[PDB]
């Protein structure tokens, strides 16, 4: 319900992913993957927020609920909810 | 463990500590150096650490937490905040920030910010919508800060006559005219002591500027709150960073509704150490002093404002005259019209050993309607005629003989009436 | 929405509506930078957004739309105005601009002025053919300001006091010298009010020049009119630019038939502005100041004229003595009898706690008898040999308490008689 701010250095790989606009392999608890592109993180009502696109979706979702990404580039880093 | 509670331990404890955790070789370091060996030995254990400080942001866009406890001075032991965490959270220069912290990886060389806690004391969701300080609409001072502890003491005899001769209000813009030799030092103590007794709940700030090593000490015991010094050793860019940081935490502050006093010694220090750092625009006044120069000093005597929103800002500076030095004359004219108080001190009342040495015919207060009550008005306005025509060093001897026979400032009232 | 509009909202209220327009992290942000993001993400929906300002030419000829809510401070709310438009009708600095203003396309940062609909409250086209200022026909003080409420409050009497002492008309200079603690704040304060309730059809400024924070929102909510401020936080050259911008305005309202009134406070530090800021030009004059400097304050207060076309200019300055400078007292040397209307304030009777401070002996006015009617001089002129004998101190008791149960002058001259 209600939301929680993430780590400080989870926030800074993905505005880095966001800046260099890389792929990005976003990972939940279900196991369920989406191989798609972040463009930039917003914010709304105190609750920011990662747009990701794979085909034009642009589909935005919490950033808390976001739970592993990886890629070549950064280290494959999992978030921490404590 | 805590980040601020490894800052007070004395070096002493802190090698014992270190020394038992398997560290060597502490002993011949700085302590700020200490204190970054240890986090990092702690670290090794996984275990989380907090910290927290002052926000300073850099030109480049990156900013520091540095601490109170070494007058904001940069150090290894300083927590590293990301732009992106600057963008996250709106955060400006002078911001409290408290959280977790986390060791550096490989390849940087401070500790960096983990997860924000407070922010100004309070959450981060609140903190950002703060309006600035400048969007505030100055008032004159209608709250008094009561000088008189009415204890009785000796020590007490300097608080009620500053009440007599220049009342002092929440947001007052103040200015301390004093000669060398004339206990200025020992005025501010007494008022920090009056400030911290009377109003706990005020935030008290006491800024020393280009100040001898061991008077930083002694002040640092004595004031019952933040203490932040700049000795002479250091140089003059060492006196702006701690002045700038100083005035931004306290407008933070005040943004939050919160009664902030602000003692600087002196603003003739700050204002040459100014004069030093900037470039010189080819205008140079008499003394040697840059025209532009005297801008940033004015900007940070302009901020003490009663704010109508809520929470004032309390500014009393000295000033330094008499020195011999054709610097501090033309700084001095420059800051003569500013205050909406002001304060004289004298070297003559202080040669005869009598103190306070404080002028009260040339020391007064702007709009004391405000402050002080109507019978309470009319009575110094009362005592103020007889005190006018006696000369300075009399006007003491007279005032401080009548004030000892009595208790309070009310009781000397009546009994000067009758 | 309208800009003027927009820019007079209190700040708490313009973040509501940027929050309503989905704009975020308004907050800790100035007022100007608000109101930018306001207006363009406004702009970005399509209407028309209405704009006005005081056209100000820069060197390179950018034009920009300064607002008087902000005291003509340059920020990004302004408004930018082509070459070419100011090509297209005879504007100069101080022509008052209203139209329709577009968002900033690639490479702009400011909002453009699209259709200029009215100039100095006029058409446009009236005013592209208008005689210049300079080329008006001077004319000395034939109208008198009547600075009479009748109302016979303890507020009036200062206004008749000042009246009785040197009657003040339209189109002439005027100074008040006051020394520091003379109650000269409160007399400004005391004529503003009365100017606006006996002649609401004139324009009134007041231009307040290196004045404390406090004072300027003081005099803003007393003050019915336009009140612009510079406080002492501000550089040199802020101050004369508002300066110029104060008088440039004057003036085209002057070319429009309009009588505007300018309260200055003071020259003294407008005079000492200037020689901060123009240049050097290697020649050094006693207390430091330039001949050529001080060629620009006196123009800014010689432009004060009555127009025989129609209309006037009335300026009323102030000078400060005895404060304890050296140069301030070659700024009031330069300014001994320079005006036509001259007024003197004592720092002795200012001491007894008893106002106004009023020098009846020292003030004066030339060609008094073009005010005035006939009749009256002699009453003025019995009163001056009445009150000659006895000293200046007294001169003021003896007015108050004969005018105390007196309603207006009328009265006093006939009760004076008998
Ligand atoms: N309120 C006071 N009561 C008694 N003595 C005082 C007081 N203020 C100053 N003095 C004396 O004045 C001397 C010098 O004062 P100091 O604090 O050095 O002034 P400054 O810092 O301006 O040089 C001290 O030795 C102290 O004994």
């Amino acid at each position: 319900d209600t939301y929680q701010p993430i780590n400080c250095d989870d926030y800074d790989n993905l505005e880095l992913a966001c800046q260099h606009h890389l792929m990005l392999t976003l990972e939940l608890k279900d196991g369920e993957k989406l191989q798609a592109k972040a463009s930039d993180l917003v914010s709304r009502k105190n609750v920011e927020y990662l747009v990701v696109e794979a085909a034009g979706e642009t589909r935005e979702l919490r950033l808390d609920k976001i739970t592993s990404f990886s890629h070549p580039e950064i280290g494959t880093v999992v978030v921490s909810e404590s | 463990m805590n980040l601020t509670e490894l800052k007070n331990t004395p070096v002493s404890e802190l090698i014992t500590l270190g020394e038992n955790m398997g560290l060597e070789n502490l002993a011949r370091m700085r302590k700020q150096d200490i204190i970054f060996a240890i986090l990092k030995q702690h670290a090794k254990s996984g275990e989380d650490i907090f910290g927290d400080g002052v926000l300073e942001i850099l030109q480049d866009g990156f900013g520091f937490l540095r601490s109170a406890d070494s007058s904001y001075l940069a150090g290894p032991d300083d927590i590293y905040v990301s732009p992106s965490q600057i963008r996250r959270f709106n955060l400006r220069t002078g911001d409290t920030i408290s959280g977790k912290i986390r060791p550096p990886k490989e390849g940087e060389r401070y500790f960096a910010l983990l997860k924000v806690n407070e922010v100004n004391f309070d959450k981060p969701e609140n903190a950002r919508n703060k309006i600035l300080f400048e969007n505030l609409t100055p008032l004159h001072a209608n709250s008094r800060l009561r000088m008189e502890r009415g204890n009785g003491s000796t020590e007490d005899l300097t608080a009620r006559v500053l009440d007599l001769a220049s009342p002092i209000g929440r947001g007052q813009r103040g200015l301390i005219v004093a000669p060398p030799k004339a206990g200025k030092t020992m005025l501010l103590q007494n008022i920090a002591q009056s400030i911290a007794y009377n109003h706990p709940d005020c935030v008290l700030m006491v800024l020393l500027i280009d100040e001898r090593p061991e008077e930083v000490t002694e002040m640092q015991r004595l004031v019952k709150g933040e203490v932040v010094a700049s000795t002479f050793d250091e140089p003059a860019s060492r006196h702006v960073q701690v002045a700038e940081m100083v005035i931004e935490k306290a407008k933070r502050l005040v943004e939050h509704k919160k009664d902030v006093i602000i003692l600087l010694d002196s603003i003739t220090r700050l204002a040459r150490a100014y004069n030093t750092v900037v470039p010189a625009s080819g205008k140079v006044l008499t003394g040697g002093v840059d025209a532009n120069a005297l801008h940033r000093p004015k900007r940070f005597f302009g901020a003490a404002r009663n704010v109508e929103e809520g929470g004032s800002l309390t500014i009393i500076a000295t000033a330094l005259i008499d020195t011999g030095s054709k610097m501090d004359e033309v700084i001095y004219e420059e800051f003569k019209g500013t205050g909406n108080m002001e304060l004289h001190l004298s070297r003559k009342i202080a040669e005869k050993r009598v103190f306070p040495a404080i002028d009260y015919n040339r020391s007064g207060t702007r709009k004391e309607e405000l402050l002080t009550t109507q019978e309470e008005l009319q009575k110094m306005w009362i005592l103020r005629k007889i005190i006018h025509p006696m000369g300075e060093i009399d006007a003491m001897e007279f005032l401080i003989n009548k004030l000892a026979m009595t208790k309070t400032n009310d009781d000397f009232f009546e009994m000067m009436k009758r």
